[PDB]
């Protein structure tokens, strides 16, 4: 009861601290008794706010770690630890955002440590913080972090186990090397590919710490060989992909490079012959007849042009080396097709033939991190279907079924091309958020959960997706509700809307690129835009999802059923994709589940409301509300269902943000979500833009797109943050003033311009928050792909 | 998931004749349909 | 899916071109099924579904032998390299390498597929001349890495393991199961091929080859084969299932080596000095009398009479093998410890009839059992004289007047149990079998 006590004591000085500095003018408007309480309490005498917020500071500080070490003789020694944990990190945080806070990173890393040790979540979850603070605090905190993360139990690390081996090349290797090395002893399939992923980019430096580290890495990469099977798997699953693909991927990667002159060719030579050893060589590691048809097709004109070596292509000529790539294209996107039997493409995974003991091929993705392990019931690979399905997209994935040795059936989406770890990690974030949706009373009353699906990436350029099985995509739904005259009305006819709308871009503009945008946001008013919406809109179907449930249901309950899980669903994943600030959602980025109803998200490019910054039309709304999605809910209007479950799921995560902030930290704070990757991310694409006519690399800076997230999760307007959003990426811009005139609203026709900027409740920000999305102004002048007239 | 076919390289139906090949254990003739072989 | 093979046989095989382009890829994987279900359990009859498949498919092959090895473009089979044909000896070739694979009775069909199909190829020899013509061309340790090679695929086998040493981690009791399978692969092919004289026996485990069955035999007789302690390849808590399939397993090898050690004496008569160094040694010669005198305590069960029914032509062949050997007076100084005459004037001084009496009535039909397969073998005079006067044999009435006065009155009667009656029928049977005496 003591230190219960204490805990509840520092809480409360903490909470008044708190309250003083977030408006000290609050201070000096309660009461002449209630004021000098105050700064009695505190005991410091200044009368200047600032000594008695620290003065309050210093009393919880002291109250808390009385706690501690009252705490020191499950559920209520861990509370102990994260409360003083939580608190020195917040005041740290409040310090490195802009003498006092010395002990301090010794004491986050400890007393966070000793709760990991005893079994915690919330410690679990809060541990980047420290390979973050060890960093920025290294003579506190570099020996003390090695001896007490000596004893912690290895298993504990396996969901942040892509960190560590990014680490492992660092100053302070040594605070994470016996963990990782743990880790390899007793459960090795966890650190495999994120091994793998991570051997690529090490570049170790040159002292005596430097050369103990790749001392370490290569015990670890002898170690992680087991018989180098996982080499072969890499290798048999990259062969299920496109070679005019990679061969364009590998033009890209090189264009761009080539033309920043003085080009200095050793890197360039190290990017043709990891082109030329999987597109040139024949006598190749294990290729299939469709790799060796391309490669019979196009391997001679590989030196004829590029040299044996590749010392010929450095004649750079930037223009021209397009020319050549153009001259491949042109016969690569028709010479090609893609082979429907798994022999014809993959021998290795033809004739699979578990062997007499070897190894183990796991299925990836199987150590999530909680708990113990026990990977004696994890799914091992006992062969692969021969049935490989190629999706009917640009960079088209192919779809194996895994047979795993548990009797069962598993199939994945392997692409290649393009880096997951972007996609795995927002996958790890709606992991966080819908584990603080359930520990939510009028969250779990709903059961709302977000629905997720495992992401593995291998390597770079190579990684899996787990496949949701009877499933379809929403466009996909809507296309198949359409009757024939409908379906082919909509699709060839001059007066439909996605032919129509283009004529009205010409109409305002003049021109037929993606240009006119920036002459259509100037040129078109207010009430010339929401009409000619309006004229393109009534031109679709009125109800299409309501007959798609109609014709999918076989009874009332089941309609209703249906019509309710895809709306709590839809409003779930609506206001989660805003928190986050994920963006192009056009009509193929969702999922609905045919026998169930509920959508699932999928292809998160981008990430933290990059679609309203560097798009060049950019999107100026928050989440996919248009007309279908509120006529499915007729009669009942949008303060129904979708509109409880937003602010529901919005109240849930403002109660305590300290989880997610850190969270979206970590992840926005990593290397490889960075302007190159995310350059490289758009270009192998096409989507809304096609290149870069941008100033110096258009400013990247992650130091406040959580800014931006903190704002919208403290209680913001939300068109606030989007004129906020683009003044990042569009103030060079022709149209910049029109951009904030059309998101800001009018004080006239919507909610968002007739509330405050910020200090704003859930009710309000979600009502000012779904006035956005549904704005006629807004929907009638957005991207002509993204198909806003649905 | 059916089986996609191989990439390319690089007075009816026939009467049931009563002569075989291969031994039981221990140019052809045709016929058309009589009225038990397909549903009616 | 062999359920549904079984039934289309019948069809399948009544038209030229869909058997004259799917036999082969039918065949192949039908050996790879029935490889599978080496892992089930024997009630599922699955493994007796492939094998009637595989004799269809094989029936099939036999008729119609001219078409299939003429050069033709065929659905080639998963694991086959890419080729301008398929023949019917691409497929022997395939036969051969997956000789010495660990599963059981896919080896088994592998190896007499091999023997029905060395035949009808294109010139018709005797499975002799061609493997000699192969042997020539592709070097003797070619074979010896099919047959020490398990499988083909991964480089191993008891070539790459020959002891259990070499497969050391933390101790995994299925993983010694893998390495008696291996060594027991090997066993059988050599031993086939061997006995079926198609090879020589001299030049294959001779003078300059890797030939790793002796080391991992001489292995497996110093320290695993006797003393199934399970213990004894460990070097923690034994159930009776994990011990039980050891001890069968550890059986079913043991039985293998005395018929490859028969094989291989009476093979090459100046080849008994390779089995020199190793085997007849006190290891073999050990496990031997052990088997003989009481086989129970090696590792077998009773209940099994099946093999109890194999052992005895076994261990009979192998005594009468090396009868014709320099390896007679070792057999006789091996014999001639735990089969003396005390030996059984020791056991004849029992009281055999009383309700609880088996106090040495059950290790009594150890030594009759014993007796009755020296005698089938014919050396129970050269390991028991006639030492009363004459040809007039001392015990070969001794116990005929034993079981005469055991059921004399004088307390009263002797009344007979179950196990009085099967070891008094197998003194009769020895009494009987010491030779001549109807009179
Ligand atoms: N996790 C998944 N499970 C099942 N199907 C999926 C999954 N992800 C994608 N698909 C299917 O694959 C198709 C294309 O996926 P992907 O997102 O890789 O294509 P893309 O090249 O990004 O084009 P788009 O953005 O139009 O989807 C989708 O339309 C969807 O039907
Ligand atoms: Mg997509």
């Amino acid at each position: 009861a003591f230190r219960d006590q204490n805990i509840l004591l520092g809480t409360t000085y903490r909470i008044i601290a708190n309250a003083l500095s977030s408006e000290p003018a609050c201070l000096a408007e309660i009461e002449e008794d209630k004021a000098r309480r105050i700064l009695e309490l505190s005991g410091s005498s200044s009368e200047d706010s600032e000594k008695v917020i620290a003065g309050l500071y210093q009393r919880a500080f002291q109250h808390l770690s009385e706690a501690v070490q009252a705490a020191e003789e499950a559920a209520g020694v861990i509370d102990a630890y994260m409360t003083l944990a939580d608190f020195c990190d917040q005041q740290l945080r409040k310090e490195e955002e802009n003498a006092e806070l010395q002990a301090y990173p010794a004491l986050v890393v400890e007393k966070m440590l000793k709760a990991l040790k005893l079994n915690s979540n919330e410690a679990r979850l809060k541990f980047p913080r420290l390979l973050q603070i060890i960093e920025r605090y290294p003579e506190e905190t570099l020996s003390l972090m090695t001896k007490e993360i000596s004893s912690v139990p290895c298993w504990q690390f396996i969901s942040w186990i892509s960190h560590m081996v990014a680490l492992l090349d660092k100053d302070q290797a040594v605070a994470v090397q016996h963990s990782v090395e743990e880790i390899t002893d007793n459960y090795p399939q966890a650190i495999v590919y994120p091994f793998i992923i991570s051997s690529e980019s090490y570049s170790f430096k040159d002292t005596s710490t430097g050369h103990k580290n790749k001392e370490f890495v290569a015990r670890i990469k002898s170690k992680l060989d087991q018989g180098g099977v996982i080499q072969d798997f890499i290798n048999a699953l990259d062969q299920l992909s496109n070679p005019e693909l990679l061969f364009k991927d590998w033009s890209n990667d090189v264009r761009a490079e080539l033309a920043k002159t003085p080009v200095n060719k050793k890197n360039i030579e190290k990017m043709y012959e990891r082109m030329y050893a999987a597109l040139g060589d024949p006598k190749a590691p294990g290729l299939g007849a469709f790799r060796r048809k391309f490669i019979q097709t196009f391997g001679k004109e590989f030196d004829k042009h590029f040299g044996k070596g590749g010392s010929k292509l450095l004649r750079m000529k930037l223009s021209d080396f397009n020319d050549i790539t153009n001259m491949l294209l042109l016969k690569m996107n028709k010479d090609s097709k893609p082979p429907g039997n798994l022999k014809e493409c993959s021998p290795w995974m033809s004739d699979f033939k578990v062997e007499f003991l070897r190894n183990e091929l796991e299925i990836p993705g199987q150590y999530d991190g909680r708990g113990k392990p026990l990977p004696e019931y994890h799914v091992r690979i006992a062969g692969f279907d021969e049935r490989v399905t190629v999706m009917a997209s640009l960079r088209r994935p192919k779809r194996i079924i895994i047979r795993g040795h548990d009797e069962r059936e598993h199939p994945f989406l392997v692409k290649g091309g393009e880096d997951l770890r972007q996609d795995q990690r927002v996958e790890q974030l709606f992991q966080v958020m819908n584990g603080i949706l359930a520990q939510d009373s009028a969250c779990s009353q709903r059961a709302l959960q977000l629905r997720t699906y495992s992401v593995v990436p291998m390597t770079s350029r190579l990684g899996l997706i787990e496949w949701l099985e009877n499933t379809v995509t929403l466009k996909d739904l809507l296309l198949n509700t359409m009757s024939q005259e409908e379906k082919a009305a909509y699709l060839s006819d001059p007066r439909a809307p996605p032919c129509e709308y283009k004529d009205w871009l010409t109409k305002m503009s003049g021109k037929h690129d993606v240009g006119a945008y920036m002459l259509m946001y100037k040129g078109a008013n207010r009430t010339e835009t929401v009409t000619s919406f309006r004229k393109r809109e009534s031109k679709v179907p009125a109800d299409l999802l309501k007959r798609a449930f109609v014709r999918m249901s076989t009874s009332p309950e089941a309609f209703l059923a249906l019509r309710s899980h895809f709306a709590s669903s839809h409003a779930l994943i609506c206001i989660s994709h805003w928190i986050l600030g994920i963006g192009d959602r056009h009509l193929n980025n969702f999922m609905v589940a045919m026998e169930t109803g509920g959508v699932i998200g999928i292809d998160f490019g981008h990430a933290f409301g990059s679609a309203t910054q560097f798009l060049p039309v950019p999107e100026l709304m928050p989440f996919r509300l248009t007309r279908q999605f509120i006529n499915l809910m007729l009669p009942m209007k949008e303060t129904g269902l979708m509109y409880s479950i937003m602010v529901h799921a919005l109240r849930a995560f403002r109660s305590d943000p300290g989880l997610l902030t850190n969270t979206m930290d970590v992840f926005v704070k990593e290397p490889s979500f960075d302007w190159k990757n995310f350059e490289q991310k758009m270009l192998k694409k096409g989507g809304s833009w096609i290149q870069e006519i941008n100033v110096a690399e258009k400013n990247w800076y992650p130091r406040q797109k959580i800014c931006y997230a903190k704002r919208k999760l403290a209680g913001a307007n939300p068109a606030v943050i989007t004129c906020d959003e683009l003044l990042l990426g569009h103030e060079k811009a022709p149209a910049f003033r029109d951009y904030v005139a059309v998101a800001r609203g009018s004080k006239d026709h919507n909610i968002r311009a007739q509330e405050p900027e910020s200090g704003l409740s859930e009710e309000t920000q979600v009502k000012c928050l779904m006035d956005q999305a549904t704005d006629p102004n807004i929907l009638g002048r957005t991207w002509e792909g993204w198909e806003p007239w649905m | 998931p059916m089986f996609v076919e191989t990439q390319a390289s690089q007075g009816q139906i026939r009467a049931t004749q009563q002569q075989h090949d291969f031994t039981l254990t221990q140019v052809v003739l045709y016929r058309s349909y009589r009225h038990g072989d397909l549903p009616d | 899916a062999s359920l549904a093979f079984n039934n289309i046989y019948r069809e399948f095989r009544e038209e030229e071109s869909l058997v004259e382009q799917f036999v082969f890829e039918a065949l192949v994987i039908y050996m790879e099924s029935l490889a599978l279900a080496h892992a089930d359990e024997k009630s599922l009859g699955t493994i007796q579904q492939c094998c009637d498949a595989i004799d269809h498919l094989c029936r099939i092959i036999e008729k119609k032998h001219v078409s299939l090895n003429k050069a033709k473009k065929r659905r080639l089979p998963r694991g086959f390299p890419p080729s301008a044909s398929l023949c019917l000896l691409d497929l022997v070739k395939w036969l051969l390498a997956h000789c010495g694979r660990p599963q059981t009775e896919c080896r088994h069909k592998s190896i007499e597929l091999f023997y029905k199909f060395v035949p009808l190829l294109p010139g018709n020899r005797s499975p002799n001349l061609w493997l000699k013509d192969v042997l020539k061309e592709e070097g003797v340790s070619f074979l010896i890495n099919t047959f020490e090679g398990g499988g083909c695929g991964q480089p191993s086998g008891i070539l790459a393991q020959p002891t259990l040493l070499y497969l050391r981690g933390p101790f995994s009791l299925q993983a010694t199961l893998c390495w008696l399978d291996l060594l027991l692969a090997a066993l059988e092919c050599y031993n086939t091929f061997i006995g079926e004289r198609t090879v020589g026996a001299l030049q294959v485990l001779g003078t300059e080859a890797q030939s790793s069955l002796l080391k991992a035999v001489a292995f497996f007789l110093e320290s695993i084969a006797m003393h199934d302690i399970i213990a004894a390849e460990k070097c923690n808590r034994t159930s009776p299932q994990e011990g039980e399939r050891y001890n069968y397993s550890k059986c079913t090898v043991v039985v293998r080596i005395m018929e490859f050690t028969t094989t291989l004496l009476n093979t090459s008569p100046e080849g008994w000095k390779l089995l020199k160094k190793d085997l007849c040694n006190t290891h073999l010669m050990r496990v031997l009398v052990q088997t003989l005198c009481e086989p129970a305590s090696i590792g077998f069960n009773i209940g099994d009479v099946q093999v109890m029914a194999h052992l005895p032509d076994v261990c009979v062949n192998l005594m009468k093998a090396l009868k014709m050997s320099p390896y007679k007076d070792i057999l006789e100084t091996h014999l001639r410890e735990k089969i003396t005459a005390q030996s059984i004037e020791e056991l004849c001084a029992v009281n055999l009839y009383g309700p609880d009496a088996q106090v040495d009535r059950s290790r009594l039909a150890a030594v009759v059992s014993a007796c009755k397969q020296l005698h089938r073998a014919g050396l129970l005079h050269n390991i028991l004289p006639s030492q009363s006067t004459d040809l007039h044999h001392s015990v070969g009435t001794e116990l005929l007047s034993l079981v005469y006065k055991g059921i004399a009155p004088g307390q009263c009667l002797p009344s007979l149990d179950l196990s009085c009656k099967q070891l008094a029928s197998g003194l009769l049977e020895l009494a009987f079998a010491f030779g001549g005496l109807c009179e």
